[PDB]
């Protein structure tokens, strides 16, 4: 019950498009694992992240020696982790030595 | 040949395009199936419309 | 008749056909494997609880561990095996339980399929996580996360 | 996370992929949609010994199998003694006598219709291996897995575009559209019209 | 037809990386496969989507 | 017995027994399914009546 009239989600402003003078800006080489080299101009007074998403898709580092080591988090949850939270140390070894026998008794009886 | 399009051209070559092109048209990887904030109504961070 | 072979090839050869509808072909594809018991739980279980605690114990020895006895060492491989495959036999057991949960959460939004796997996602962290000596059965465990 | 089969180059009124390739679409469309299993290569030289030691393996294999057929009719012949021995000498029809007689001669016939099946199955798949080639599918999955657990050498052979992919890889135009020139050259009749 | 793709190809990636057996990952990539047929040409094998 | 074409259809039938012609209905009209006795029993009864 309106007319319709869409606009889409942002504006649109119009200032002079000068190219005669920018703000100085740094140009950084960021390098993912397999072989790949990257640029992103940002700004001068700018803290330049160690790391980087490439537009290649893959987390790049950066090419300066830095060596952030960021100590990335545990792998979440293991199978292994899902049985030792409900079982004991001495009654897995017990079920292993139960198919331990029980594969002997299958090989030679 | 020409990419901005100056209105001098002379030729239009099709072509089978391989991986190594599709990659290297492309600026960023999507990797979310996500478009829209629903209460913001931003774009989303690495969705269809990053 | 029932014999001398042209019931058999008739259902052989409707066996090898082309079943172009996806969901078809995945339903003749999951109705395949022999459905199990109790008492056929109880014993995979314990089978995939020993091999999972005897890899852990191999990936213990293995760094700054033991040169092992031959026979220690290939029963170990043997075990690491058999866990597996008790856990693969486990899930392809119970694939047509969350064929038969998820056909009722169809018709709104989602497609067929897409329930389905997400149903075996589920099914996946049901018997990683499932319990033996509770006394129970499978599916009173599996239909929570399913 | 897996490769795709581009739709124009599969489904069209001339298969691409089929024409490149020379597969059926029927074919095609087992392939690359997980319906059957195509083999993408296979060795020579290892299959040309190992034709004279794996039919060594047969022949042991089925004179096992006949080993356990005749002791199936062993078997067959206590029982049919032990009927014998408790129907030829009390009280009873004559027919009733020998009513267990043909459920054993019957019992007999059906143990070598399952063993025969089972030869059936084994001349088949040692057959299937010898004229084992590239670009072949293979239906059945029974079949392909006893294949394959079986000669887990001498070939691989995958499913899907992955298959598909490989068998793009295993490829040189330059000998194939050559023997298509030949073929077009002195060929007659329907194979000239396929090969245009 | 995009998230389509976009949602079955990180559930295959996870499926792979978790570990399942060959039926749940052959029939996941035909679905993938099936969906990217239908997002290039809906309509072209099959039923449409 | 009087058409000709009846006749003729009757001899080039080249299928004898009731069953024979119930696995032939089955595989024609259900394929991808694998026939059984009771199944074509009830098909032709669940279609048309």
């Amino acid at each position: 019950d309106r007319v319709l009239r869409g606009s889409r989600l942002g504006a649109v402003s119009y200032e002079t498009d000068r190219n005669h003078d920018l703000a100085p800006r740094q140009i950084a080489r960021y390098r993912t694992d397999n072989g790949e080299e990257f640029e992103v101009p940002f700004a001068d007074d700018a803290e330049i992240p160690g790391t980087w998403l490439c537009r290649n898709g893959m987390e790049g580092t950066l090419i300066e020696g830095d060596l952030p080591e960021p100590k990335k988090v545990k792998p979440p949850r293991t199978h292994w982790d899902m049985l030792l939270e409900r079982r004991s140390i001495e009654e897995l070894e017990e079920l292993l030595k139960e198919r331990l026998e029980l594969i002997r008794s299958r090989r030679r009886g | 040949g020409a990419m901005l399009d100056v209105n001098f051209f002379d030729e239009l070559r099709i072509g089978l395009a391989t991986a190594e092109d599709i990659r290297q048209w492309s600026y960023g990887e999507v990797k979310k199936p996500e478009t829209i904030n629903y209460r913001t109504l931003k774009p989303e961070k690495d969705g269809l419309f990053c | 008749e029932d014999e001398s072979e042209a019931l058999r090839q008739a259902r052989k050869d409707a066996e090898l056909t082309a079943s172009a509808d996806s969901v078809r072909a995945y339903l003749k594809q999951i109705g395949k494997v022999a459905l199990l018991n109790a008492e056929e739980e109880v014993e995979l279980a314990k089978r995939i609880e020993a091999g999972l605690y005897a890899t852990q114990l191999m990936t213990e020895l293995s760094e700054r561990g033991e040169k092992l006895p031959a026979a220690q060492r290939r029963d170990m491989m043997w075990i690491c095996r058999d866990g597996d495959r008790a856990k693969n036999h486990l899930l392809e057991a119970n694939l047509r339980l969350v064929v038969s949960l998820a056909k009722r959460y169809t018709g709104r939004g989602m497609a067929f399929l897409d329930l389905i796997q997400e149903g075996n996602l589920g099914l996946i962290r049901a018997v990683e996580k499932f319990d033996y000596t509770k006394g129970y059965k499978f599916s009173t465990y599996a239909t929570w996360w399913i | 996370a897996a490769p795709v089969t581009h739709i124009w180059y599969f489904k069209g009124v001339p298969s691409r992929l089929g024409y490149l390739l020379d597969l059926a679409p029927k074919d095609l469309e087992k392939i690359i949609y997980f319906a059957a299993y195509v083999i993408t290569s296979v060795d020579e030289e290892m299959r040309h010994n190992e034709l004279s030691t794996l039919e060594a393996e047969m022949a042991v294999e089925r004179k096992a199998v006949e080993d356990q057929r005749d002791g199936e009719l062993e078997a067959r012949a206590q029982k049919l003694e032990a009927d014998l021995a408790e129907l030829e000498a009390e009280g009873a029809k004559a027919d009733a006598r020998r009513k267990v007689r043909d459920g054993g001669e019957r019992e007999m016939r059906q143990i070598r219709d399952r063993a025969q099946r089972e030869l059936d199955r084994l001349e088949d798949i040692w057959s299937t291996f010898t004229k084992l080639a590239p670009k072949q599918l293979i239906v059945d999955e029974n079949l392909y897995r006893e294949l394959v657990d079986r000669y887990g050498e001498y070939f691989t052979g995958a499913m899907g575009a992955e298959s598909i992919q490989k068998l793009i890889e295993n490829f040189d135009i330059d000998a194939e559209a050559e023997s298509l020139r030949d073929v077009i050259r002195n060929g007659k009749g329907q194979k000239k019209l396929r090969a245009l | 037809l995009y998230r389509r793709v976009i949602n079955r190809n990180n559930r295959l990636k996870r499926l792979i990386d978790l570990g399942a057996p060959e039926i749940i990952v052959n029939n996941e990539k035909r679905m993938l496969q099936e969906s990217v047929d239908a997002l290039f040409d809906n309509g072209r094998r099959g039923r449409p989507v | 017995g009087f058409s000709e074409i009846m006749r003729s259809t009757l001899e080039k039938d080249n299928t004898v027994g009731t069953d024979e012609a119930l696995l032939d209905i089955y595989r024609k009209l259900r394929p991808g399914e694998p026939p059984t006795k009771e199944s074509a029993q009830t098909l032709l009864e669940n279609l048309f009546f």
